[PDB]
């Protein structure tokens, strides 16, 4: 009865609206930090909770707090509709995983902490203390059901 | 395609599901727009009159005349910029949504992004149109080009109210005593038939029509539209209304306030206008300006794409003694 | 008796269906669908039979069966089509409004 | 204003779902007990025949 149905929504330059091209080293704005893709504790096949604009610290720990807070995952694994990497993995493993640092343009409105929660307002001075703008000009966009 | 590796399926088609933008008013051409250099501009106005004369016995003393008046003011324009950017990571390894074999490619992305950037700015205009004809400019978060122009010119409201909870009371009669007598006075031309018309919330509209003073007259023999049996205006999205030699235009773009209504007359020379004026960039700067610009660039070093598009423009309502503000009692 | 009922089911049906139809306003056909006693409210309310006691039409409700003799005693008011459903599948004072035209809304398929 | 911070645009959604699909028999046999002694309904004396009951 429950139809196995799939969405898709957002991407990669949806969350990087801008960056700094940086001339010579073009990796001048990420970092690459070893994650525990798989859960310590969970079933062997198991999907990682990890999802694309997380908080992660330094360490690659996901940032629960302004004070953890360093950068944005970004990597190509978590973005949406890549489940293709499911089962790979190994609980307890880290594989290293690309972060943004400096030099970009970050919507706030796709920043939220490990639990889920939308970015504190003491923990984007972090991210914008690190050579960062965070915006809130986002024009949107309204399907049906919207007068226009 | 497949539901698994061992076994197919029977893939059968795609759906669009689009919203629907409302484009009313814009049809009915009322404004016209001049292209110019900076970001300030000039109105001035200059009213004649008369006077009465008295009698005065042959001889004796004499009487004498009096002169007219002048008056100039000036405005600012704000700036409506958009963009968006396209990275490698959003069409590596991605179908084509829609077929089955088809990678993603680079060029639809651009031309989507391209169309909802107009889409954009058309509802945009639209919007700061409908605006104007409300008496203001649009500005929204910008309080630097908030102009009342019934304060800017020194003009008034005159609002003519109707409370449909009084059966007795026709308000047809309240709109001609009120709205019209005003507007034929105020014309300032010698020109003598203009065409009002009334551009009225759905609320308000559908309130009007339930008003026993206006289904009366129609009930008791046939007529050309049956408002009573057949909907009106047909099958259209909108329902127009013919009443009193008053054309009543219903308003479901969902952005008049519940409850209000506009009474203006047409034709009214350099009543509504627009004025446009260049973007920030050194190529514009200080020249000729243009409705819309649109930037397009890619990288030299291939690794990203940019989109860029800008506008900026102010809309005027030159005499806004002519626009009757209405509101409904219920 | 004091609001018509057409008026509530315009306000409710054609609201909902021009804003979610998804293309655009494309002059739009409704249909309504409804029990045998929802269809004779419907006729009784006095506010519907006011509009046709006073000079001659086409349908004439008040003196002729609507529809004919034959079976279900459809009707068009306003430009709005009613038809009673007497195969029982209805449930009994319910209706169901849908407009004509939309593509891919209903299908069908076979194995 | 002429100089500040632009504005960004949104995106799309692309939602997928399939079903399955039932299956109904219907089946019936006939047997000689059922026509060879018996007349037919509609007639006073005319023996019954096999292409009344398939049909």
């Amino acid at each position: 009865a429950k139809a196995h149905v799939a969405t898709l929504e957002g991407n990669y330059s949806d969350i990087v609206l801008g960056r700094v091209v940086a001339f010579g080293d073009t990796g001048w704005n990420f970092k690459e930090v070893d994650m525990t893709f798989i859960a310590d504790d969970a079933d062997a096949d198991s999907k990682t909770t990890l999802f694309a604009g997380v908080l992660v610290g330094e360490d690659g720990t996901p940032a629960t707090a302004a004070a953890g807070v360093f950068g944005v995952l970004v990597d190509r694994k978590v973005l949406p509709g890549v489940d293709h990497y499911i089962g790979v993995f190994e609980p307890g493993e880290k594989v290293p995983m690309v972060l943004a640092v400096r030099g970009l343009t970050l919507n706030q409105l796709k920043l939220k902490y490990a639990d889920g929660t939308a970015i504190d307002a003491a923990g984007i001075q972090a991210l914008e203390a690190q050579g960062n703008q965070v915006t809130d000009k986002i024009v949107g966009t309204q399907f049906i059901g919207s007068v226009l | 395609m497949q539901n698994g590796d061992f076994q197919i399926l029977d893939y059968t088609g795609l759906i669009s599901t689009m919203p629907r933008v409302d484009t009313l008013l814009q049809s009915m051409n009322l404004f016209t727009e001049h292209f110019g250099r900076t970001t300030v501009a000039r109105i001035e106005r200059l009213d004649d009159g008369a006077g009465d004369i008295k009698a005065v016995q042959r001889g004796g003393v004499r009487q004498h005349l009096a002169n007219d008046r002048k008056k100039i003011v000036n405005l600012n324009i704000p700036f409506f910029p958009l963009d968006r950017s396209i990275d490698r990571a959003d069409i590596q390894n991605f179908r084509e949504f829609g077929t089955e074999n088809a990678p993603a490619t680079v060029d639809a992305e651009v031309q989507r992004h391209m169309a909802r950037i107009r889409r954009s700015h058309a509802i945009l205009k639209s919007k700061a149109m409908y605006a104007a004809l409300k008496g203001t400019s649009w500005s929204p978060d910008d309080p630097v080009s908030d102009y009342n122009y019934y304060d800017v010119w020194g003009a008034t409201q005159t609002t003519a109210d109707v409370d449909f909870t009084k059966l007795g009371v026709d308000p047809i009669e309240v709109l001609e005593a009120e709205a019209r007598a005003h507007i034929i006075d105020w014309a300032g031309d010698n020109g003598d038939n203009y065409e009002i018309v009334v551009l009225a919330s759905r609320q308000w509209f559908s309130a009007l029509i339930a008003h026993p003073q206006v289904t009366g007259a129609y009930s008791q023999y046939p007529s050309t539209q049956e408002i009573l049996r057949r909907r009106l205006g047909g099958n259209a999205n909108n329902r127009i209304f013919e009443h009193k030699n008053i054309l009543f235009i219903e308003d479901i773009s969902g952005n008049i306030p519940a409850g209000e209504a506009y009474i203006f007359p047409r034709g009214i020379s350099r009543m509504f206008e627009i004025y446009y004026a260049p973007s920030d960039t050194l190529r514009d700067a200080n020249q000729a300006a243009q409705e819309l610009y649109v930037f397009f660039k890619e990288s030299n070093y291939l690794r990203e794409a940019k989109i860029e598009s800008e506008t900026s423009f102010l809309t005027v309502n030159n005499r806004p003694e002519l626009v009757v503000k209405s509101t409904g009692k219920f």
